[PDB]
């Protein structure tokens, strides 16, 4: 009884993701939770 | 020769530091014999701001000297910060 009470659904996401491009001057960060995941974060860089 | 000017001043030659602050060039049309579009090629496109002007008869760009020296522009010295070569904290 004390196991499925303890008992987690999944383990930890947090994505402290930042991106850093030349072109630019700030780092593009993201932080991807489990509620937010299977969300995509888009950037556009018309720049290659 | 306004593209060589800006080309020495190091102007547009960076993505992180354009440098337009450094160079202002204002036009005004003195006659109705005006072509407004020369004069709009040679003059500086900053934001939310005109450089291109177009009077007649001359006298009344006489009377847009004397008015503006009666004009007074309240000077703020705040939230400026110049790019000086010392950047430790509290410039
Ligand atoms: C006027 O023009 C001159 C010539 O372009 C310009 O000189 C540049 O000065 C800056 C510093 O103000 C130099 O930047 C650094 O230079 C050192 C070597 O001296 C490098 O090691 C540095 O790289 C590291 O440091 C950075 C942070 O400081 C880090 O972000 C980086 O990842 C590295 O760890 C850094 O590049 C620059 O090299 C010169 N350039 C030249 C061509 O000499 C001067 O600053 C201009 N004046 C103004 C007010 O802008």
């Amino acid at each position: 009884a004390q196991y499925q009470k303890d008992a987690p659904d999944h383990q930890e996401l947090n994505l402290d993701v930042s991106l850093q491009l030349p072109s630019r001057s700030s780092k593009i960060t993201h932080r991807i939770h489990w509620e937010s995941a299977s969300l995509l974060r888009s950037e556009e860089t018309k720049e290659n | 020769v306004i593209d060589e000017i800006r080309d020495l001043l190091y102007i547009g030659k960076d993505r992180k530091n354009p440098r337009e602050d450094y160079l202002d060039v204002y036009v005004f049309g003195v006659g109705p014999l005006v072509n407004q579009v020369n004069i709009n090629a040679l003059a500086s496109k900053k934001d939310n701001e005109q450089h291109v002007f177009k009077v007649k008869d001359m006298e009344n760009l006489e009377d847009v000297f004397y008015q503006m020296i009666d004009e007074s522009q309240s000077l703020s010295l705040c939230g400026m910060v110049w790019e000086h070569r010392k950047g430790t904290d509290y410039h």
